[PDB]
């Protein structure tokens, strides 16, 4: 939320000076790898039908977001478990040592992590996560919601990432570094500063997705 | 769509 706003303004920024409209793009100019994230949702699946959002991060964690608003994280040792409660309780488990009380979240967990491992496509699969501060701990998914054209997902750390359905982009927007990962539909990715897209400006393509961009962080906002 | 891309 303290974050949001800073995206907020940080999109306010850029969009309000237009991008597309230089008298020459020089996007490439705008590039800074020093910024490539460190997490982004590789893949997800919807049972908010009976259940909840799973999802899994590009370090290969799984995580889930319970419609009850809990959400179940089993990082990539196949069994260290993190469960968080409403309240923002966090609590440490294993699959190892199964616990009674969430057994049947642990099940279903289960479930979806089969379910994404064989169906579903790893996304950003070619990048590779910065050397980023190590005192940063795995975030969870904080809230998503969909529209017509796009999934919005919402990161515990501040990033918010936008998943176009249609053309297959997506956009991973990091208040802290204050910069923007794009990956077009050749699946090809870059990381841009925001205030250099400013002065460098891009094309009608990120530029009208970021504009879409900050009208999803203002729905993000107000709910 | 119910899941991601497949």
């Amino acid at each position: 939320d303290c974050h949001l706003s800073d995206m907020l303004q940080q999109l306010h920024s850029v969009n309000a000076s237009k991008p597309s409209e230089r008298g020459l793009v020089r996007q490439e100019e705008a590039e800074d790898p020093a910024c490539i994230p460190i997490f982004w949702v590789s893949k997800w699946v919807d049972y908010s039908d009976k259940y909840g959002l799973g999802y899994q991060l590009c370090d290969n964690s799984v995580g889930v977001l319970f419609n009850d608003s809990t959400r179940l994280i089993l990082y990539n040792d196949g069994d260290s478990l993190q469960y968080i409660e409403r309240d923002g309780t966090e609590s440490y488990l294993t699959v190892s040592s199964h616990p009674n009380s969430l057994m049947k979240k642990i099940t279903l967990l289960k479930y979806f992590r089969n379910y994404m491992s064989e169906h579903l496509l790893k996304a950003g699969a070619n990048i590779t996560p910065r050397e980023g501060d190590e005192l940063a701990r795995l975030p969870y998914l904080r809230t998503w919601f969909r529209t017509r054209s796009a999934i919005i997902l919402h990161l515990s750390n501040g990033s918010v990432q936008i998943n176009f359905f249609q053309d297959h982009t997506k956009l991973i927007l990091c208040p802290l570094m204050a910069a923007v990962t794009y990956i077009d539909e050749k699946r090809d990715f870059r990381t841009y500063r925001l205030s250099l897209l400013e002065e460098y400006g891009c094309c009608k393509e990120l530029a009208s997705r970021l504009r879409y961009a900050r009208t999803m962080v203002d729905k993000l906002l107000s709910s | 769509p119910l899941h991601s891309t497949m």
